[PDB]
């Protein structure tokens, strides 16, 4: 809008369509797949989400809160658990509100998961194939020797 | 709680929780099937931009002379992309990994 | 539209006019200048005329030509007539901050008949698949020099 | 319920029929007749490529 | 998945090993073929679990074991119908396969 | 040995470079690989790093 932690306050999450609700059952999840985009080069994927992480209750923008809507309807959950995996765990570069960047591995599907009040999961289809840094498909530089210019999603709120 | 008369099953009550004040993000499949006249707009955050990051990749070719010769010896640490090309001779272009010392002349 | 388009890729029809960066050395300074040598054109430098005549039988390495901002490659296409997945530039788009756009791509919905919430058979975009396969380059087009720069363009010292 | 990816994109030609074949994950795909003398032939999809 | 006190918690596992019948938590239950798991369902002695491709299986637990066993086990790709790479979320066509239910027998 | 502690003790931790920080270029890591070893048919990983556990 013209203000982040308005838009925030003002999108509450929402429950969606899961098929997979610990694999054993399909229903309503909390958490769904909106839309993955990426084209970064340095392997970013930016995820939209059904929840709402980082974002609080009480219609405030905190840290520590995640606030989830599902067929138990719009509880708050601490933030000790969050993970992002295409089949093994991703590292997570920051989270807010339905946005979620993760720098993930490969793999044919995409998975979000937490296992601390919600403790369910959703996954959908998504192709992550290499695209990673410099020439080599290879992650993971030695040390500094020449910088090369890259594409990246960026931690920052617009 | 209301009681309406002159009743059988089925569609004639078809019951359904809905929320009010929440909005949705286009999706491939989730429910979405109310619809209505309150609406919104929301910034789209996390940019592509350009940024710079710091890499090393192993040693770059051993030159050898000779008369009119020029010999090269390929030496990698891990596989490591290198491209035969030519430019001060007629184009060629060709990409192979080498992962493995091999000399080109 | 990603956010790819804010970025790579646009295509041109060159036709290159020709400009050099010649030194002049009359033994008392060391000068360089930049001077179109296409048409006759007068500059006195140190109050020593100089007209550049005309440069004629000069190679050109651009044709046909894509610029992406990986790496410039020779490619050829045929504009606003690309669509599908079979293809990399699947969309077509007449400007930078367009709002039309020539593709064809094809993605089915179908009728929800299950206890689950649509049925889609997707095929998705050819693009992303046909970032790695790439062209072959134009930097390497060149029987001597040229050296082609991406930002503004160009090709240095082609003799 | 899963999805099973859709039929390939066509082009017709005098009397034959060729199918472009995105690139999309890897499918079976079995080439055959059955009205003409038998023959089957079983290949992995995972690339683009026409086939007549 | 079964409580020693006749009572189902999914929560407990129960072992009788060195130091008698003893309880032990089922978050700390880990399985790895070469990567994680999602335990379906747990009646007994057999536990339902959903995992991926592995040359081997590892059991393990370290509430009061911290130890374990792993056996060679041949768990190679086998994902449902003739196109690989499952997609339950959708639908476009409903296909026979096999499985082990979650009912209690 | 008896005085194994007092020589890690000495021998204290500092920080330093490891070229992936996240990536978006190399920094200062409390945690830095100083060379990870690997010769075991077994797996196992002889792994240094500049903290002490």
């Amino acid at each position: 809008s013209v203000a982040h932690f308005e838009a925030y306050k003002a999108t509450r999450p929402y429950i969606g369509w899961c098929a997979d609700c610990g694999l054993a059952g399909s229903c309503p999840s909390p958490v769904s797949i909106e839309h993955v985009w990426s084209d970064a080069d340095d392997g970013v994927l930016k995820i939209q989400v059904s929840m709402q992480i980082g974002i609080a209750k009480s219609n405030t923008i905190n840290h520590a809160k995640i606030r989830y809507m599902g067929a138990n309807g719009v509880q708050e959950a601490e933030r000790s658990t969050l993970s992002v995996s295409t089949t093994a765990p991703c590292d997570i570069l920051a989270t807010m509100g339905h946005f979620i960047l993760a720098r993930c591995r490969p793999g044919s599907q995409v998975e979000v998961s937490l296992s601390t009040d919600p403790k369910l999961l959703c996954r959908t289809p998504f192709s992550h194939k290499p695209r990673f840094i410099g020439n080599e498909k290879s992650p993971a530089p030695t040390g500094h020797k020449t910088r090369i210019p890259c594409k990246t999603y960026s931690h920052q709120t617009d | 709680k209301i009681t309406l008369f002159n009743c059988d099953t089925a569609p004639k009550c078809i019951t359904y929780a809905v929320d009010n004040t929440v909005w949705q993000y286009n999706s491939q499949y989730v429910p979405r099937s109310e619809v209505t006249e309150v609406k919104g707009k929301i910034h789209v955050p996390f940019p592509l931009t350009d940024s710079t990051c710091a890499v090393s990749v192993a040693p770059e070719p051993q030159v050898t002379y000779r008369l009119g010769e020029v010999e090269f010896h390929f030496h990698p640490m891990y596989p490591t992309l290198f491209s035969i090309r030519s430019l001060g001779k007629d184009p060629s272009h060709s990409q192979e990994w080498i992962d493995t010392p091999m000399s080109k002349t | 539209r990603g956010e790819s388009c804010e970025a790579d890729a646009i295509a041109y029809q060159v036709t290159a006019s020709l400009k050099a960066q010649v030194m002049i050395s009359i033994g008392e300074l060391n000068q360089t200048v930049d001077v179109f040598v296409n048409g006759d054109s007068p500059a006195r430098i140190q109050q020593s005329k100089f007209i550049l005549g005309p440069i004629s039988s000069a190679w050109s390495p651009f044709d046909k030509v894509i610029v992406y901002r990986d790496e410039v490659y020779n490619e050829d296409y045929a504009p606003y007539g690309s669509g599908q997945a079979g293809r990399f530039g699947d969309i077509q788009s007449r400007t930078v901050n367009s709002t039309d756009v020539y593709a064809n791509t094809n993605l089915k919905l179908k009728r929800p008949a299950s206890g689950n919430v649509v049925p889609y058979t997707q095929t998705p975009s050819g693009f992303s698949y046909w970032k790695k396969e790439k062209g072959v380059p134009l930097n390497r087009n060149a029987p001597f020099g040229c050296i082609i720069k991406v930002n503004p363009v160009r090709a240095e010292n082609c003799v």
